């Protein structure tokens, strides 16, 4: 019956709904008693009466029992915003983009703009500028923003340059540049005996905080290390073992880029890195 | 005007305008939605 198979069909949906894996064959799997035309007509009206729903994915089609708040919600909407919203909530986590959703729904910017503004007021979808380039402004359900990702911008440099300090101190004792051989004094007795790095302790060190920050994965920590490798700030030995290049003297023919100052005035007999090209 | 004119009269003016000030406060509530 419309109400009977409606409420008991919404019962198997509200209990499980065969999770998200429900196909229409799963209807007969649990309740096959209704005639083929009856169970189809009642799915039809219960979508028309928005007491159940459909999802277009993979093989066959998914179905679910309505939350009835989503029912009233999308029913207040326009005709497109049924397919627009519910189509976008199907985009879920990754959302969906503008001109790509037009080709899917066969519409135009303007007519797709109006629903974007409507749910904008609704705040059940949200403006999404993701980690990829902001050519998108993709929109997912305002309630949830899981996405692939620290952050693209700065104040990672701050934490790098500071952890490089602690790691340099971890190599031999601190600067001790008070005199020439002052540094490292043969690194205790035979630095061969000292085989060391953190690669682990870093987050234990990161406990210091003192900045806007969160935890971080040891993998990305190792990426921080990879930079300083590339930077030639530290050294890679035996995988996770690392030894700073002691550029600290750099920090402070005969070859260094520091301790250097140009003439760069008047006399035209000089050297450039172009002047030939 | 006397105080009851302010109350009841104002009670009417807000009688209509509680939707104006309403959606006002609804935007003010969206200022919370600034979070998400």
């Amino acid at each position: 019956q419309l109400s009977d198979n409606a409420k008991t069909l919404h019962s198997q949906m509200m209990s499980k709904g065969i999770g998200a894996l429900f196909t229409q064959q799963e209807l007969q799997k649990q309740m096959g008693i209704g005639s083929l035309t009856d169970l189809m007509s009642i799915v039809q009206e219960l979508l028309d009466k928005n007491l159940i729903k459909l999802v277009k994915q993979n093989d066959e089609l998914k179905f679910q029992g309505v939350l009835e708040s989503e029912a009233q919600k999308k029913a207040t909407m326009s005709a497109e915003e049924a397919l627009v919203y519910s189509y976008i909530e199907a985009s879920g986590r990754e959302g969906i983009w503008s001109k790509t959703i037009k080709a899917r729904t066969n519409l135009h910017q303007h007519v797709v703009l109006k629903c974007l503004k409507s749910l904008e007021s609704q705040r059940y979808v949200k403006s999404v500028k993701s980690v990829k380039f902001p050519t998108r402004k993709i929109y997912m359900l305002y309630s949830l923003q899981p996405s692939v990702d620290e952050l693209d911008i700065e104040f990672i440099n701050s934490l790098l340059t500071i952890v490089w300090r602690f790691i340099s101190e971890n190599t031999f004792p601190n600067g001790f540049k008070n005199f020439e051989n002052g540094p490292k004094k043969n690194v205790f007795y035979a630095p061969n005996v000292k085989n060391y790095s953190t690669t682990q302790e870093i987050l234990e060190f990161i406990t210091a905080a003192q900045v806007a920050n969160v935890e971080l994965t040891p993998s990305n920590i190792r990426s921080l290390c990879e930079v300083l490798v590339y930077d030639d700030k530290l050294e890679k030995v035996t995988h996770d073992c690392y030894r700073v290049t002691l550029e600290s003297i750099l920090q402070m023919s005969i070859f260094n880029y520091f301790k250097m100052f140009p003439a760069s005035k008047h006399d035209k007999e000089v050297v450039y890195f172009d002047e030939w090209t | 005007l006397n105080e009851e004119a302010s109350k009841l009269k104002e009670r009417i003016w807000i009688g209509l305008n509680a939707d104006f000030l309403l959606e006002q406060e609804s935007k003010r509530l969206k200022q919370e939605a600034d979070i998400a």
